[PDB]
Parts: structure tokens; sequence; C-alpha cells
């Protein structure tokens, strides 16, 4: 329809304020075309013209389905903007009007209502919880209450998954516990669907739900999703691997029993690839995940050893992006803090000393503290074998003693005390 | 990934 292309806001207002439903329809279509242009769509000019209450009333026009669709699309693009722009849509009374449109017999209208509510919920915790209080979850889940997800239109299913992921998103506060329990069986079902975009957004939803206290993690782990998350951890698509690794990383911040479920599902077999992944963010999050597994029980540290992951940790400590190296330093300090003497001895035999010492040259106070604590734990294990001199020589040979010597004359209190202590105790 | 326009 070339007749509704490049209208001015003034003309859109004239059409919408006419007492003619057809003129209102043409002007609403003209508004959605303005609001869907790639170059700076005039969202604030449409808001200032007072058009949001008119679009919201058009949502209720059951007799005119095209004006319901055009106004839903126009409002979706306004709600997609800034928090102030989403607020203007919510202030117009759009939330219950969009929820009423979820049960529409027109699939393209229903989908637009799903999209709009995803944008509103996606703004933050308060609008997410307001969408929930207006009762969006029951009609949203009803749209997915089919025997096989493959019968639904692809774009439609992707929009439903994405909107459900925004209802799972954000913290302070986290989503209501009862809302999470209501959504989780549909989420577990979407996590087994064959579409890469549905899988990515399902993983993102699971990653938000596992980002919190152990009670929140427990809700997810009890649904038996960990084996599916580990399978997706092995996917070829980076948009699937990224949220799958984030969810797994979040679960291992939980209890040692919750971490054990990740190990039992076969997650450690994927870490040789994840710890050498060419995408730095995958390497960083894989090493962060490793740090929270090495912070566990001695039998869990043993499974890290058995899977041949200690040479991979030496590798990341030797060469990686600094942020990944900082996570590796944490993984080593956690391993040395909770491991057996035999496990700590193994770490030295894998060559941890030289890369650990080279990272003392870093201009980061926290990594220096983490490495010095790891050295203390390594010496503590060497004290139990009477091999402190053998370790002292190894540290001296790679130029590690010269780096600890300079750390005695360091600005930070913790660095000064730990380095001075190591030299007067072992050098 | 937050909000999306159509």
């Amino acid at each position: 329809n070339q007749g509704t292309v490049n209208w001015s806001v003034e003309d859109i207002v004239k059409g919408i304020n006419s007492n003619n439903l057809e003129s209102q329809l043409q002007a609403t279509q003209a508004a959605r075309k303005l609001l869907s242009r790639e170059k700076q769509p005039p969202i604030d000019n449409i808001i200032r013209a007072g058009l949001i209450p008119k679009f919201v009333s058009f949502l209720g026009k059951t007799d005119c389905s095209p004006i319901q669709f055009e106004s839903a699309w126009a409002l979706t693009n306004i709600a997609s903007g800034t928090s102030e722009q989403t607020k203007a849509v919510v202030d117009g009374g759009a939330i219950p009007a969009f929820i009423s449109l979820l049960a529409s017999p027109h699939a393209h209208i229903s989908e637009q209502a799903v999209w709009a509510l995803g944008n509103i919920a996606g703004d933050g915790s308060a609008f997410r919880d307001l969408v929930i209080k207006h009762g969006a979850i029951d009609p949203l889940l009803a749209l997915l209450a089919v025997p096989d997800l493959s019968t639904l239109a692809c774009g439609y299913l992707r929009n439903l998954t994405w909107t459900l992921s925004n209802l799972c998103r954000n913290k302070n506060p986290a989503p209501p516990l009862d809302a999470v329990e209501q959504i989780l069986p549909t989420l577990v079902r979407l996590l087994h669907h064959n579409d890469p975009e549905v899988l990515a957004d399902s993983c993102w939803a699971i990653s938000y739900l596992t980002d919190g206290p152990n009670e929140r993690i427990e809700m997810v782990v009890k649904k038996g999703v960990v084996p599916q998350l580990v399978k997706l951890l092995g996917a070829t698509e980076l948009p699937i691997v990224t949220p799958a690794l984030r969810a797994i990383g979040n679960i291992v911040t939980g209890t040692d029993e919750q971490t054990q479920k990740v190990i039992d599902a076969g997650a450690l077999a994927v870490f040789p690839s994840l710890l050498t992944n060419p995408k730095t963010n995958i390497q960083k999050e894989a090493t962060w995940t490793m740090s929270n597994i090495t912070a566990g029980r001695q039998d869990q540290i043993q499974q890290v050893v058995n899977h041949g992951l200690v040479p991979f940790l030496v590798g990341v400590l030797s060469k990686a992006d600094f942020k990944t190296q900082k996570e590796a330093a944490w993984a080593i300090t956690n391993y040395t803090s909770g491991g057996t003497v035999e496990q700590i001895v193994y770490l030295v035999h894998c060559g941890i000393i030289e890369p650990l010492m080279n990272l003392l040259s870093a201009k980061d106070t926290k990594i220096i503290q983490v490495i010095l604590d790891a050295i203390s734990n390594i010496f503590q294990a060497a004290e139990k074998l009477g091999e402190t001199e053998k370790l002292s020589i190894m540290i001296e040979e790679c130029g590690g003693l010269d780096k600890i010597e300079a750390l005695q004359r360091h600005e930070n209190e913790s660095v000064y005390k730990a380095s001075l202590n190591l030299i007067e105790k072992y050098f | 990934l937050g909000k999306r326009k159509y």
C-alpha cells in the first residue's frame, strides 16, 4: 500500500482523529510504516502527538482485525525503544489490551501481542512482574499447549520462546517463584525442540533462572534439564553454546550436589574444546565454570584430573586473554585450597609453576593476591612431603623469586604481607 | 536480547 508510505505525523493525527474507522485504519498503517523505518523512526514525535491511547483503543476493535494488527505493530515498535518509551505504552493501558489479544483467532495478531508483551517484560523487573500480575502467563502457555511443537509456525514459536525468556529475565527481584514453576515445564519442552533460535532463547531463559541462590538453581536442576544443557554445550552454533555454558556455569556456583549433576551428565568431556575455543568469551566462561568445579569436593577435583583438564588449565594460564587468565588463576587457587597433596603435586608436574609466576608481572592487584595464595597452598603441600627446597628452586629457576622479591615493595597490604612471608619462610 | 522492533 504505497498510499500509506512517508506520511507526516500531522496527517497521521488527522486520520486517527477522524470519525471514520477506514481513515483511522489507513493512518494507523501509515504510523506503523513510519515506526518500522530503519533510520531513526519518530517514536517521540508519535508519543508527543498523543497517539498511544488511540492505538490502545484500536487493539480492542474485534470487528476490525487489520486496525488491531496495525496498532499492535505500531505499539510494539514504540515499546521496543527506551524505558521512557516502553513506559508510555504501559501508561496507555496496553498490557491488559495485549493480553486480551493473545486469544485472537488471527495468528498474526496473536503473535504481535506476544512480541509487544516480550518488549514490555524485557524492560526490567517491575514491568516483567506487572505483565505477570495482569495474567499473561496462562494465555501465553496455552498457545504452546499442542502435542508437537513442530506443527506451529517457526516465527510464531520463536517469538513465544523469546517472550517467555523475558519473563524469566532480570533480578532484584528475581521473577516470582510461582511464575517460574508455571513456566518451567514449557521451557523444558522448548529446550528439546529442534530449532536453533528456540534452543538459544530457551538456554538464555534457563541461564537467567539459574542466576541466583541455590534454591533457584534447585528448581531448574530438579526438572532434569542438565543432560540436555550438556548436549547443547556441544552444539556447533555459537548462539546455542554461549547461553548453555552460562547456564552450566551458573549451576556449578550452587551446591557440590548440584555441581555433581553437571559432572554426571558428562560436561567435563566438552571442556578440552571449550578451554581452547577461538571465541574469547567462551574460553573465559569455560574457565570461570572450571574455577567453580575446582572449588568443590576432592572427588570432583579428581574428575577434573581424570578428564585430562589440568594441562588445559596450564594452557589457558600460559596464553589466553587476560580476563580468561584471571579466571584460570582463580581455578588454580581453588584447586590448591581444596585438593589432596597428590592432586596439588600433579598440578606442579603438569607445569603450573612457570605460567603462574609469569602472571605476577600483571598490573592487577586481585590476580597477584590469587597467585600468592595458590603458591602458599602449593608450599603447604610441599611442607607435608619435605620438598619445599625442590619447589623453591623451581620458582627460582623460572625467575619467580625475582617477581616475589619486587612484590615486597608493593602498594597493597595483602600483597606485601604474603610475599614477605613466602620469602622469609621458603627463600 | 532485551527489546526488538518489527
